[PDB]
């Protein structure tokens, strides 16, 4: 149904079994996502800060 | 003589009503999404004119501790209980003076009384994180006569006891 797929699409063993792939372009892994630390209200610890 | 205690009565009965009036309504003044006053209790906009308790305590644990003291007033609402026992306490100590030492220790409650009001509008100015309502001010006006109200108050203690020391000799 394609000829070709310019796609992020993961290269895995799996896929390797049907089909054919290039080097990758882009190498990437998993990374932590957290909130920017904004100023939090510090309290009676101010005291001896 | 009769004049002072006079005087001290009914500061401590202005005192009273102006905390009642602090605990009653238009304590604080906050810009909603528009102006809205608060008064410990419920909050009312300035659609308009409606009115909810707006007094949610959620959305280390000292953090928890302080949003459970500014929720349901715990501060000014025993500091004004123990404003109207050292009113009642000086009401029986007007008259039918028995024990001349009662009137220590009523001033000390009221002294205690004042001292946490106080620190119930430490935390209440806290708990706030834009202008401020009249109740506060009041609030505040209240404390300066409840603070004079103690000073003549053991201004005449000291006084009734250094004539009963002068009666003993
Ligand atoms: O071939 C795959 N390519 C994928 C490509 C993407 C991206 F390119 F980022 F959109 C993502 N996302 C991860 C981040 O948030 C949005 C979706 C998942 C993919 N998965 C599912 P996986 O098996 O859990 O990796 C594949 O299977």
């Amino acid at each position: 149904k394609a000829d070709i797929a310019i796609a992020p699409l993961t290269i895995t063993l799996v896929r390797e079994e049907v089909i054919d792939f290039s080097k990758p372009f882009m190498s990437l892994g998993i990374s932590i996502m957290i909130k920017k630390p904004q100023k939090s209200k510090p309290g009676v610890f101010s005291f001896l800060d | 003589r009769g004049v002072q205690m006079l005087l001290t009565t009914v500061g401590a009965f202005a005192a009273f009503s102006l905390m009642t009036i602090a605990v009653g309504t238009d304590y604080w003044l906050y810009s909603r999404g528009v102006m809205t006053h608060s008064g410990l209790w419920r909050t009312c906009c300035l659609f308009k004119g409606l009115c909810k308790q707006i007094d949610h305590f959620p959305e280390d644990t000292a953090e928890y501790f302080l949003r459970a003291v500014r929720a349901s007033s715990i501060f000014p609402i025993l500091s004004v209980i123990l404003l109207f026992m050292g009113g009642l306490c000086i009401a029986a100590s007007e008259f039918y003076k028995t024990r001349h030492n009662i009137i220590l220790s009523a001033g000390i409650f009221f002294v205690s009384a004042g001292l946490s009001n106080i620190i119930g509008i430490i935390v209440y100015i806290s708990a706030n994180a834009y202008s401020y309502g009249w109740s506060f001010y009041f609030g505040a006006l209240s404390f300066i006569i409840a603070e004079m109200v103690g000073v003549l108050a053991v201004h005449m203690f000291i006084d009734r006891h250094k004539q009963l020391r002068a009666t003993a000799r």
